[PDB]
RNA sequence: ACACUAGGAAAAAACCUUGUAGAGAGAGUAAAAAAUGAUCCCAAACAUAUAACUGAACUCCUCACACCCAAUUGGACCAAUCUAUCAUAUAGAAGAACUAAUGUUAGUAUAAGUAACAUGAAAACAUUCUCCUCCGCAUAAGCCUGCGUCAGAUCUGACAAUUAACAGCCCAAUAUCUACAAUCAACCAACAAGUUAUUACCCUCACUGUCAACCCAACCAGGCAUGCUCAUAAGGAAAGGUUAAAAAAAGUAAAAGGAACUCGGCAAAUCUUACCCCGCCUGUUUACCAAAAACAUCACCUCUAGCAUCACCAGUAUUAGAGGCACCGCCUCCUUAAAUAGGCUCCACGAGGGUUCAGCUGUCUCUUACUUUUAACCAGUGAAAUUGACCUGCCCGUGAGGCGGGCAUAACACAGCAA
RNA sequence: CUAUGUAGCAAAAUAGUGGGAAGAUUUAUAGGUAGAGGCGACAAACCUACCGAGCCUGGUGAUAGCUGGUUGUCCAAGAUAGA
RNA sequence: CGCAAUAGAUAUAGUACCGCAAGGGAAAGACAAGCAUAAUAUAGCAAGGACUAACCCCUAUACCUUCUGCAUAAUGAAUUAACU
């Protein structure tokens, strides 16, 4: 045996290190782990944001009905729905003004999807959990399903709007919830089938005659790797042009780009003015 | 090269190989079922069946009894050749063996094979029988047994 | 035995660790596992100099393409930028041409020009008045 | 001569592992239909021929017991005749071989 | 000298709910010592690498090597022990999962070879064959990476 | 200048350009392009769209700076261990750090599941058959329980054994003697010349070897004295199974020709002759590359020596020792068709050297078939030299699988060959 | 003398062909000669597998102007008159 | 401010074993290499720049020691662990 104990100590770290990453321990609530105070905590999360939330309200923004019966079982105040219809309300209302000032063009329908997209669970999951609501919001099961993360947050804009008025919530919506369009396609938040049906009828809206499907250009016609490139047309001028491997998609390419120019949602549109 | 050479190359030359194929064809001659490697049983086939054709003749010939002198080596099997084997066979022409294969030798995993002489008293070998006349592939081939003859 | 080294594992696995991605004896044998490794690191230094050379040379080879597909070879363009004192560089002159095909087609447009007044000037006899692309700004 | 360099291990299991080197799946095992032993198509059911040998080893050792010593080939056919079975009438004239226990069902 | 194999029959899982697929159960086996090479136990090894119990039993009895009856022996006593002990409902209703062979211990003289050989039985039937690549799968692979090249080494 | 960085002239230490070192997905330059004999030519091409552009670790740019020589020399840090004090730090110590010594010890690889090894046939396990041996039995010498039973395994333990008449282990003292061979021992013939009388004792069988498949060779086609059997009354088994490829080994057969092979008739088949050189002869020698023309040897000659009890020697000049030489007698142009080969006297002899006649033959012209072993496949057991790593191509050039320029190119066993 | 064998059956053997084989022959057994010594029908032949000088222990960690090696990090100065 | 099973005595032992002999003289007890899970796919000191992408593209004449520099001119290294 070799004398010593600065290599052994050092090996059972390492061997330590390894064990945590197979097996890696189920992971447990950030409340639960050392160095936690709620208070310290609850705080910091208002001042991180520059926002003055009054203590009490959000407080309650982030106990959960959950939270609330289970206390009540686990032992044999307040909970955040008012809150939460409060902020989900004004966030829906919020959104479609901007959207509607931003893009006049716009159908009801289109913006009424973008509104759900966004406060939606699937981009609310992720912006609440890079703003430390998980680790504060108290439930029942962690990881905190995105539902109860989705109505928790939307308490918490209820509890920002009590507390400092109307246009600073406005100005939190812009700066966390509007900022997820960035770089995201008109038609990859506002999922739609059938675009040659929506843009005929939205052509017959503004009168005048269903586009005329040409082929502008072509290559490669007989092989497996084609490349058509289909335009539509009305009277004699053009308002889109799509590429594609059959035609068909061409033509659906086409239709989704003239409806992208109709409603005023193009890739070099006026980007938003966070200023 | 070896076309059209009948004959293996087995002992330590061509005495060896025929003093090998002498024993066991004594040892059939005594027992009349033998258990042996799979090619040397299928070399001594031949000498076996024209051992009973020499038999045949029958004791009066000198030929046949040199013969059967010379390969019958324990001289109280030439009596049975005469008198027990060749005249059990009277009716057959030929084909007087059968010869099977049976599963590999334990210890030098050789290609083994029973020989016997047909007709002999043992338990018999449990043959292969063919597919019951009743099968369905057999069943149809009768129909067309039937309405093949009719036609014709 | 009065001292022997009781940390050798964390000085071999120092090495090891950086050969874990090699093919052959030569990822888990010490012997191998060093030599290949310095010679890793030493193409890992010496490859920066050659990752500034071959950016350069596809940018100039992206700008031929995209100067060649205006009926412009590429001295006649940069050769003739310079002329008109734009400094734009060659990688976003590369990006340009991808991604901004427009825009290329202008700066084209403005070396053919510069090309073509230097052409005419050097044609006449004299000092005729420059060209109205041709005159320098000072600082 | 001898070799120049070690051979890694992967040119060993290129080598090893070829499928000229595998050992192949046996296509032609099957169930006696009857008897219900597994057995090749061209070979002999194992069970059915060790059971045969065994009593063809019985029988033997009987005729070693009666005709005593070697050299005793006798001159006419033999007739094995298991327990309560008297001579048949075609069997008269032939050395009769008796054994003690009930004639097996697969003798006929 | 690691005893490893015979300890996997031992991880007790908690009681199914009623609701999720019933587990297949699995047994472990391990013959020691097995005076054979194992760079010629691997093949017998390989062999019956993905069959179920009753054909490799079928391919291994009339089989030439010497480790094949060793092979057998081992088969049987996983199949006896993983009926009475394992819960294990049919007897053929079980699979060749694992089967490989390692080295051993005993000493030379020349090495004398030794080999270990391992088995772990799946219940359930044998896995289907992993089917060839259609010629469409490779058209689609192929569309697949040239759809998904981007501009290199810019913006 | 190189042995220090970097870029060029194709690869390129030595020519041209360039140095002080880090990050950048910035920029400007330096040098730098041809004109008009032997495996397989060797970038592909191009006469006429404005001369500039390209091009480094040089320089500028944004940031950071001790962070590109051998031998040597200076300096700042430090892994691990022990001790003092804290109780990882400050100190003091020291067997204080291994990519390399055909390093040493241990493990496992590669060549490799390759080379090599083994069990006559049938059976009813009682037996029968085929074939082989200068072998077998005993004593001696050697070894020391080393295939007897039982019980455990694929060798471990227990139990049992080899019985003296054969062989060994010896002797009371003193004096006396003790001339002539052995050879079927008799004829001829030779030379190498081969115990008792007196005194003392009237005691009896103790002790040890006694086995076997055996000993010396690391385990073994080797070594091993004597008696008897002379082909066996005794003892054994040349083929694990298969197929009948090459190359290899041993053997058998061969048309016509019969040394044309080759250094040479080596090997094989046949059996004869003649000569020449050397050495007189038999013998001896380089255990393990030389058996001879060398050593020894009778015969001759030369030198020394007049003599006691440890050799020469229990000898004495015809003796002994040391040398040279080598009995004895005599003196001190042919060959072939063709040719560089062969052709002091002195019988006998030589696995000595050279030549020749005749024959013989697969030596050859010119190879061929079959058999056995090897072989290849199946099954068991299983090495060794060798090995920097290998993802292991060809041609031309440089000075070659790996550099350069062309060409070729899906992966993978198996058996051959030897550039 | 030839062929096989060359980690071979063998650290000099096997198969054939050969020389001697009543002698200066061959051989079992005990004893003797001991290392600058013995013995030698002289070949530098042999004295326990390797003798132009045995083998073992000691002086001995022989000596070696000759060969081979010489182990953490980083920086800096650093080369070819001659007797 | 001595070693802790390759150290400390050669030591569990001057035993086993080697030698005719003098004499020589051991070993050991309490997830390293190698393989399997899982053979490989044009191209080349087996890497680097990278890339959406493992290969494909561009760059790239193994290490030690000795000779004036050495394409490997020559010497040494199968590889791991311990000791040096
Ligand atoms: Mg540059
Ligand atoms: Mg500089
Ligand atoms: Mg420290
Ligand atoms: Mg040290
Ligand atoms: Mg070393
Ligand atoms: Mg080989
Ligand atoms: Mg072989
Ligand atoms: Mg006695
Ligand atoms: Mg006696
Ligand atoms: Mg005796
Ligand atoms: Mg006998
Ligand atoms: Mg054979
Ligand atoms: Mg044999
Ligand atoms: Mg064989
Ligand atoms: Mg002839
Ligand atoms: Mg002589
Ligand atoms: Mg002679
Ligand atoms: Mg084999
Ligand atoms: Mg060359
Ligand atoms: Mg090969
Ligand atoms: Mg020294
Ligand atoms: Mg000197
Ligand atoms: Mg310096
Ligand atoms: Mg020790
Ligand atoms: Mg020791
Ligand atoms: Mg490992
Ligand atoms: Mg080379
Ligand atoms: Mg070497
Ligand atoms: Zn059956």
């Amino acid at each position: 045996v070799k004398k010593g104990f600065r290599a052994a100590f050092r090996f059972q770290k390492e061997l330590e290190r390894q064990r945590l990453l197979r097996c890696p321990p189920p992971p447990v609530r950030r409340s639960e782990k050392p160095n936690w105070d709620y208070h310290a905590e609850i705080q910091a999360f208002g001042h991180r944001l520059q926002e003055n939330f009054s203590l009490d309200l959000l407080k309650t923004a982030f106990v959960n009905s959950c939270y609330i019966k289970s206390e009540e079982a686990k032992r044999q105040l307040k909970s955040n729905q008012e809150l939460s219809e409060q902020g989900t309300s004004f966030s829906q209302t919020c959104l479609t003004q901007f959207l509607e000032d931003e893009y006049p063009d716009m159908p009801t329908e289109g913006i009424k999807n973008l509104v759900d997209f966004l406060t939606g669970e699937e981009v609310v999951c992720h912006v609440a959990r890079n703003l430390a609501v998980e680790q504060l919001t108290l439930s029942e099961e962690f990881p905190v399903p995105p539902a109860v993360l989705q109505q928790t947050f939307f308490a918490v804009i209820g509890a920002l709007l009590q507390s400092s008025g109307p246009e600073r919530t406005a100005l939190f919506i812009r700066d966390f919830l509007i900022t997820q369009m960035t770089g995201k396609e008109l038609f990859e938040m506002w999922k739609i089938i059938n675009p040659m049906g929506l843009l005929v009828e939205e052509l017959k809206k503004r009168n005048v005659s269903a586009p005329e499907s040409r082929l502008t250009r072509q290559s490669g016609g007989t092989t497996a790797l084609p490349l058509y490139f289909v335009g539509l047309y009305c009277d004699k001028k053009l308002i889109a042009e799509g590429p594609g491997e059959t035609v068909l998609v061409a033509e659906e390419e086409a239709a989704r780009v003239a409806l992208r120019k109709l409603y005023g949602f193009t890739e070099n549109r006026r980007p938003w003015n966070y200023s | 090269i070896s076309h059209g050479r009948v004959f293996r190359r087995m002992g330590l030359g061509p005495e060896s190989r025929i003093h090998l194929l002498r024993n066991l064809l004594t040892g059939l001659v005594r027992h009349e079922r033998i258990e042996a490697p799979w090619a040397r049983v299928d070399e001594m086939r031949g000498y076996a069946e024209k051992l009973i054709d020499y038999g045949k003749l029958g004791d009066t010939n000198e030929r046949a009894m040199r013969m059967a002198d010379f390969w019958l080596t324990e001289k109280d099997l030439i009596p049975k050749l005469f008198q027990v084997l060749a005249p059990r066979y009277k009716d057959q022409t030929g084909g007087y063996t059968r010869m099977l294969q049976i599963p590999n030798r334990s210890l030098d995993r050789a290609k083994m094979a029973v020989i016997e002489y047909k007709g002999n008293c043992l338990p018999p070998l449990p043959l292969p029988r063919r597919d019951s006349h009743l099968t369905l592939l057999n069943q149809l081939l009768q129909g067309l047994r039937q309405d093949l003859r009719q036609s014709q | 035995l009065r001292n022997r080294v009781t940390d050798r594992y964390f000085r071999i696995q120092e090495v090891l660790k950086h050969a874990r991605h090699f093919r052959g004896r030569k990822n888990r044998c010490y012997r191998l596992a060093v030599r290949t490794v310095i010679r890793a690191f030493v193409k890992c230094t010496k490859a920066r100099y050659l990752k500034k050379k071959n950016m350069r040379t596809l940018w100039i080879n992206r700008i031929t393409a995209a100067s060649q597909e205006h009926g412009l070879k590429y001295p006649a363009l940069i050769g003739n930028l310079v002329k008109c004192q734009v400094e734009l560089n060659r990688k976003v002159l590369a990006d340009l041409a991808i991604y901004e095909p427009k825009t290329f087609k202008s700066l084209a447009a403005l070396a053919s020009r510069r090309r073509h007044e230097g052409f005419a000037a050097a044609l006449g006899d004299g000092k005729e008045p420059e060209g109205i692309f041709s005159r320098v700004v000072q600082y | 001569a001898a070799p120049k360099n070690r051979r890694t291990i992967e040119v060993n299991r290129c080598r090893r592992r070829n499928p000229q080197k595998l050992i192949k799946v046996k296509n032609n095992i099957d169930v006696c239909p009857e008897c219900g032993h597994l057995k090749q198509k061209h070979v002999l059911c194992a069970y059915c021929y060790e059971k045969v040998c065994k009593e063809t080893a019985e029988i033997r050792r009987q005729i070693g017991k009666q005709e005593g010593g070697p050299f005793k080939a006798p001159t006419i056919e033999t007739v094995v005749l298991y327990t309560g079975e008297t001579p048949s009438e075609q069997d008269q004239g032939k050395r009769i071989i008796e054994r003690d226990r009930k004639r097996p069902s697969w003798f006929t | 000298i690691s005893r490893k194999w015979e300890k996997k029959n031992k991880i007790v899982y908690p009681p199914q709910l009623p609701g999720e697929p019933r587990r297949p159960a699995e047994i472990y086996h391990c013959r020691r010592q097995i005076k054979y090479s194992k760079d010629k136990m691997w093949y017998l090894a390989k062999l019956i690498r993905g069959m179920s119990i009753d054909q490799a039993l079928a391919q291994l009895e009339f089989n030439d090597k010497k480790g094949a009856k060793i092979i057998k022996e081992v088969l049987l006593e996983a199949q006896d022990m993983a009926v009475r002990d394992h819960n294990v409902e049919f007897r053929s209703n079980l699979y060749i999962a694992e089967s490989t062979s390692g080295r051993g211990q005993c000493l030379k003289r020349m090495e004398k070879v030794y080999c270990h050989y391992f088995v772990k039985l799946v219940e359930g039937p044998p896995p289907p064959p992993e089917p060839p690549k259609t010629a469409v799968a490779h058209a689609k692979e192929y569309i697949q990476q040239l759809r998904s090249r981007t501009i290199v080494h810019t913006l």
